[PDB]
Order: structure tokens, then C-alpha cells, then sequence
């Protein structure tokens, strides 16, 4: 058990495939039209997890 | 367009991020360009929010 929530949590610090694993940098540095793409590919990955 | 940033889109006419519908466009040089003395075309340039 104490193996399996650590390998939860560090998937949080992983991209994807997307510009970074931050939700509050793509908001920062590029227009929304752009980064729902990023978002879905983590909401996507997250979801998997 | 959806999501884009400017002087005309930032002062003087903002598209949702939801937008259902077509643009066109069609150059006026022709007519509308005056002679030497187009001046009732405007825009604003400053604004609080």
C-alpha cells in the first residue's frame, strides 16, 4: 500500500506529452484557444492514473 | 478570431471563446480609402479594464 499512493502522487510531475506538468504556466504564457489542448492532454493522463 | 489579443480586440470588439458563426472580409481601397481625406474611420486606443 505505502508504495502505491507514492507512485500516485509522483505522477503529478509529469507532462504527457504537453509544454509543462504546471496548470497555472500554460494559463500564464499562452492564450486559452491554445492551451485547452495542453489541459486536455493532462486531464486525459491524470484520469488514466 | 477566437482568443486573440490586440489593440482592436482589447479595445474595440472581443469575440467569445464560443463563437458559432462565419467571418468575411473583402478589400475597400477602392472606395473607402477617400481621397487623401478618410477621417471619419475611428477607433479607440485607451481603456481601464
Amino acid at each position: 500500500n505505502a508504495q502505491a499512493l507514492n507512485t500516485l502522487v509522483k505522477q503529478l510531475s509529469s507532462k504527457f506529452g504537453a509544454i509543462s506538468s504546471v496548470l497555472n504556466d500554460i494559463l500564464s504564457r499562452l492564450d486559452p484557444p491554445e492551451a485547452e489542448v495542453q489541459i486536455d492532454r493532462l486531464i486525459t493522463g491524470r484520469l488514466q492514473s | 478570431a477566437p482568443g486573440q489579443t490586440g489593440n482592436i480586440a482589447d479595445y474595440n470588439y472581443k469575440l467569445p471563446d464560443d463563437f458559432t458563426g462565419c467571418v468575411i472580409a473583402w478589400n475597400s481601397n477602392k472606395l473607402d480609402s477617400k481621397h487623401s481625406g478618410n477621417y471619419d474611420y475611428w477607433y479607440r486606443l485607451f481603456r481601464k479594464s
